[PDB]
């Protein structure tokens, strides 16, 4: 989801 | 020293200097800090980044009116993801002015994020054009070259020890450069480098996901991309 260092 | 106002912390740098933290819990991972800047500049307040969302954004202008209780003048934000633009709304519903990378407008959409009102430009050097960020005051911005991602940019305050590196620069204790997704690991050791040797007087380092750190975080996450190249 491109929630900053989370990828998803 | 940390402040508490609903979901938000605010931690004051300086006396005109505060980071502002946000958090987005997911299931599973917890909760993930994101960090950005409050500067109050004589009867105006400016903002570096937004929260994670448009509640948490507003939050920040409530905290802002409660212990300032001065108009911001402008925002700026660091690149085009949703920890430094996902309250881009909150931002404009409030009327303040929004500025942003050129390229960080130009991939918003891509990235599902509302673009700012104004574009920031460059010289060859990565200094921006003064006349695409009128009245800045002491917001010294520079684009150090992609890193983190292509339109990363960074923020120096004028007369403070205070240089906030955004997602682009990891704390000297870092294990790794986190994901290596939208990175360019080609320029990311330069890009690190040149943040660096744009604001050399600036001993504490402000960046998205860690605490304030030494000088070491830009030269820790300049060793790390180094070892991709
Ligand atoms: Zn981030
Ligand atoms: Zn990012
Ligand atoms: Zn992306």
């Amino acid at each position: 989801x491109x929630l900053x260092p989370i990828p998803e | 020293g940390d402040q508490r106002f609903g979901d938000l912390v605010f931690r004051q740098l300086a006396p005109n200097v505060w980071q502002h933290t946000s958090y987005l819990d997911m299931p599973g991972f917890g909760a993930v800090a994101s960090n950005g800047l409050i500067v109050r500049d004589g009867g105006r307040v400016l903002v570096v980044d937004t929260a994670w969302t448009d509640d948490q954004t507003a939050q920040i202008l409530n905290w802002i009116k409660q212990e300032i209780n001065l108009p911001v003048a402008l925002a700026v934000v660091t690149h085009a993801h949703q920890d430094k633009m996902g309250g881009m709304d909150a931002l404009h519903a409030a009327g303040i002015a929004t500025y942003a990378n050129a390229l960080s407008n130009q991939l918003a959409p891509q990235e599902g994020m509302v673009a700012a009102q104004h574009s920031l430009t460059f010289a060859a050097n990565g200094w921006v054009e003064p006349a695409t960020a009128p009245n800045f005051g002491p917001l010294k911005v520079f684009y150090p070259g992609p890193g983190h991602t292509s339109d990363n940019i960074t923020v120096g305050i004028d007369g403070t020890d205070i240089a906030f590196g955004g997602c682009l620069i990891k704390d000297s204790k870092a294990k790794s450069l986190g994901n290596l997704g939208d990175a360019d690991t080609e320029h990311y050791a330069a890009s690190a480098r040149a943040f660096g040797a744009a604001f050399p007087k600036a001993s504490m380092i402000v960046m998205s996901h860690s605490a304030p750190d030494s000088r070491a975080a830009i030269t820790h996450t300049a060793r790390m991309a180094d070892k991709l190249r």
